[PDB]
């Protein structure tokens, strides 16, 4: 049934599964029309596929072109983010293809479910965790690769860089899921700190800084920081 | 006007005929149900006084045999035979008669209200939904499952309702999952109208079935089938305009009928929430919408 903090470790077994995030799939911003009204203008999103064991990032980037002439887009737009994860199903081979996919916003569940009625094997699950996965597009190459599409493209990126080198895969998520939280929470704060020293930069085949392991422990420990400050300048703690 | 004669009445029981009731007491002088209308499917069914559990009765047409009721002491319940000589049945309900010994179906002259219940239901297809070939009636009971529920475990004691299941293969063409799931109008019209049912008397001849077993029996099988076929119904954008109209008075009457304690199980808030005031016809069963608000407004 639905993922929660008790079964936690189960995000990196040997079962192949995804995550799916949509609340990037329409993007509009607000604006007023000259006689006054409000309308909205969509931007280019993306549905967020993530292998939390690998850190294989599925990035299917959705073209503003989708919406044209359609009604109902917030609707729509999970039924579309479901056609396009059960077309990726469908382009992997049988052994690459997963045994669980669990949606991040529970309005996935029935669109994702009548989209995979051809793998009846595949579970669809919901998931207690308030995963911060909309923070993707505080990501500089990922929105960049967004914003620049003039047509649907898929586009795979490793999330972890290269940390699965020198770290677990059950790590390696609570590093991303931090990184995360600290964007959404504090974009601005969170990107100084993550290229306030000019000496780590960003390998051109990655999307984080190459810190040293003693840097990453500063880096999160700046990041939990932030995240209490943020809480109590919410709250005011 | 048709009979069904009791041998006797050795345990005391609650018998129904239709949607009236009379008890029984232990080894009381009672042979049987005259003044049957001829013309309607009926049902007779029981309640024992000492074990309210398990009710349980037979659907039958007396157009189709001479039937009559005897307790069978060995399977502890009154059992439905087949008299096939039909002057000794002629001669026993005679007697009987003479002797008084009948409740008289107590139908008022003004009263179509059985009619209404039963206008699309047929002995024929409640056979096919209730195997055994072998009586010309049909035995159900309170605890019998239906096909659906088994696959989700004796077959022979099951209700073959017509499977109906909102997120299957059978209800969504690929390539039109959202439209389909959205508006159910290819399931209805083309799957089961056109392809199982074969036309809308038929669809409403098992709805109004399944709404009786689960009145009468307390079936939670057929409640559930009820249900999926009024919001199969109800989900679709596109229906014709006299299957609405037919469906407003067939529900209407189900409502008019249904004990007023029993609502709480009988009947699925989020079904009729969503098909009064969500759906597609949310505007097109004005009269089951009016005794609904009346009747049932905490339900809503
Ligand atoms: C086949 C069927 N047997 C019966 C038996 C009825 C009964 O108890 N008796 C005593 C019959 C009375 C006289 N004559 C009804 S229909």
């Amino acid at each position: 049934g639905a993922m929660n903090s008790s079964n936690y470790a189960e995000l990196f077994n040997n079962d192949i599964k995804l995550f799916v995030d949509d609340t990037n799939v329409y993007r509009v911003t607000v604006h007023k029309t000259f006689e006054g009204n409000v309308a909205t203008k969509a931007i280019n999103g993306c549905i967020f596929t993530l292998n939390p064991k690998t850190g294989h990032l599925f990035l299917k980037i959705i073209h503003t072109s989708v919406w044209a002439g359609q009604k109902r887009l917030s609707q729509l737009a999970k039924w579309k983010t479901a056609e396009e994860v059960s077309a990726l199903v469908r382009s992997l081979p049988k052994e690459e293809q997963p045994k669980q996919i669990i949606v991040t916003r529970k309005a996935m569940l029935d669109p994702l479910e009548v989209h995979m009625l051809d793998f009846p094997n595949i579970a669809i699950r919901p998931t207690e965790l308030r995963l911060p996965f909309s923070a993707a597009m505080s990501i500089d190459k990922l929105s960049d690769v967004v914003m620049k599409a003039t047509e649907p493209q898929m586009v795979l990126f490793n999330i972890y860089d290269d940390w699965l080198d020198r770290i677990s895969s059950y790590t390696a998520f609570s590093r991303l899921t931090l990184l995360l939280r600290a964007l959404k929470t504090n974009e601005e704060s969170a990107k100084m700190i993550l290229l306030s020293d000019p000496t780590i930069t960003i390998k051109s085949y990655h999307l984080w800084p190459s810190f040293t392991d003693e840097q990453w422990i500063t880096i999160e420990s700046q990041m939990r920081d932030l995240i209490l400050t943020e809480y109590g300048r919410k709250y005011n703690v | 006007m048709n009979t069904v004669p009791f041998t006797s009445a050795p345990i005391e029981v609650t018998i129904g005929i239709d949607q009236y009731s009379f008890n029984v007491k232990e080894n009381q002088p009672f042979h049987g149900i005259k003044d049957i209308p001829i013309g309607h499917v009926h049902v007779i069914h029981f309640q024992h006084a000492d074990n309210s559990s398990m009710r349980y009765g037979y659907w039958f047409d007396c157009r189709m045999g001479n039937f009559y009721i005897q307790y069978d002491p060995k399977d502890g319940l009154y059992k439905m035979m087949e008299e096939r000589d039909g002057a000794k049945f002629e001669n026993i309900v005679h007697n009987f008669k003479e002797r008084q010994m009948m409740v008289s179906y107590p139908k008022i002259d003004e009263d179509d209200t059985w009619y209404n219940l039963t206008e699309f239901v047929q002995m024929d297809k409640i056979r096919k939904i209730v195997r055994k070939d072998e009586n010309q009636f049909s035995y159900v009971d309170s605890s019998m499952t239906t096909v659906q529920e088994n696959e989700l475990s004796d077959p022979a004691h099951s209700l073959n309702y017509t499977v109906i299941n909102f997120k299957s293969r059978e209800a969504i063409r690929p390539g039109h999952e959202m439209e389909d799931f959205l508006d159910k109008s290819y399931y209805l019209n083309t799957v089961m109208l056109q392809g199982i049912f074969k036309n809308s008397s038929n669809y409403f001849g098992e709805l109004q079935f399944a709404f009786l077993n689960a009145m009468f029996f307390g079936n939670y099988g057929s409640s559930l089938q009820w249900h999926a076929m009024i919001e199969l119904i109800c989900s679709s954008a596109t229906v014709p305009k006299h299957m609405l109209d037919k469906l407003d008075e067939i529900l209407y009457y189900q409502i008019k009928t249904l004990p007023e304690q029993y609502s709480d199980i009988l009947l699925n808030e989020r079904v009729w929430n969503i098909c009064l005031y969500s759906s597609f016809q949310k505007n097109s069963l004005h009269n089951t919408e009016k005794i609904m608000e009346n009747k049932y407004p905490e339900l809503l």
